[PDB]
């Protein structure tokens, strides 16, 4: 490394790498809705008697 | 004057009973009643129609 290589390139950290230390930093909250939720698939209907 | 069990007519139907009037609804307004199980434990009359 130190004598065969001749020019080097550098760019700054990409955000996508997380050292392993700092697991805690990945943890993240999802919300799924209640299983008792019934969704419509039917249409309203509008009537009247007079 | 005809001798029925439980006569189903009237000379006229009543102004008052119990000493209050009895309630008049129209079928119009009866046909889109949706506390009509309320209604029709005190008793009232339907008008307008035939």
């Amino acid at each position: 490394s130190k004598m065969n290589v001749s020019y080097r390139l550098y760019i700054k950290t990409p955000a996508c790498l997380l050292p392993l230390s700092d697991y805690m930093r990945a943890q993240h909250d999802y919300v799924s809705p209640s299983s008792s939720r019934v969704y419509i698939k039917d249409p309203a209907v509008v009537y009247t008697r007079s | 004057r005809f001798g029925f069990r439980d006569s189903p007519f009237c000379t006229s139907l009543p102004r008052t009973i119990m000493g209050n009037d009895v309630r008049r609804i129209s079928y119009n307004v009866f046909s889109m009643m949706e506390d009509i199980d309320d209604v029709i434990s005190e008793g009232f009359i339907l008008y307008d129609a035939y």
